[PDB]
């Protein structure tokens, strides 16, 4: 009888790595979603185009306007909630959206508890490690009213992590 | 306000 750590991956920034472990156990179509763009190379060339310092930071979006992305599917899908996964704390990972069930490419990382997001936006995982990369990339220079960072970092590449006990 | 929105970005 063996145990399956299941996935994660690491995104390969401009400053530094950030590990993020996949919940495919409650939200599947999420993680699937998240681990097929990853594999891609879909993010690779990728900025986070809105960081807010004490709020998220978010990325996902080819085109880095702001409204672009899609699923592997190619097809916006519907939200996974559970009850167990909320913005609680610092390093939860989220799909942004524009209302129920449309779900693409984008998502965000939180720099903190969130409450009003819990029930409203599917949380597929969390940072657990590099959270050194997190302050890194909250203390930088943005905009004002845009929150679009002065100078662009982007996400390389990802590598994809198997089951840690295989 | 503090929404992650997709395009229409609101307060």
């Amino acid at each position: 009888s063996r145990v399956d750590g299941g996935m994660s991956v690491t995104l390969h920034t401009d400053v530094g790595d950030i590990k993020i472990e996949v919940f495919c156990e409650r939200t599947p179509k999420t993680c699937e979603n998240f681990l097929a763009l990853c594999a891609s190379n879909y993010y690779n060339g990728c900025i986070f185009h809105r960081n807010i310092k004490g709020f998220m930071v978010q990325t996902g979006d080819p085109t880095g306007t702001g409204r672009g992305g899609n699923s592997i599917w190619g097809k916006k899908f519907e939200d996974e909630y559970s009850e167990y996964l909320k913005h609680n704390v610092r390093g939860v990972v989220s799909m942004a959206n524009n209302g129920p069930n449309t779900n693409g490419s984008q998502f965000f990382i939180t720099y903190g508890k969130q409450p009003h997001l819990d029930m409203k936006y599917t949380v597929f995982g969390k940072v657990i490690d590099g959270l050194e990369t997190l302050d890194e990339l909250e203390k930088l220079p943005v905009n004002e009213k845009t929150y679009r960072p002065l100078n662009d970092v982007h996400i390389k590449d990802i590598t994809i992590h198997a089951n840690p006990f295989a | 306000x503090l929404l992650v929105t997709a395009g229409l970005v609101l307060a």
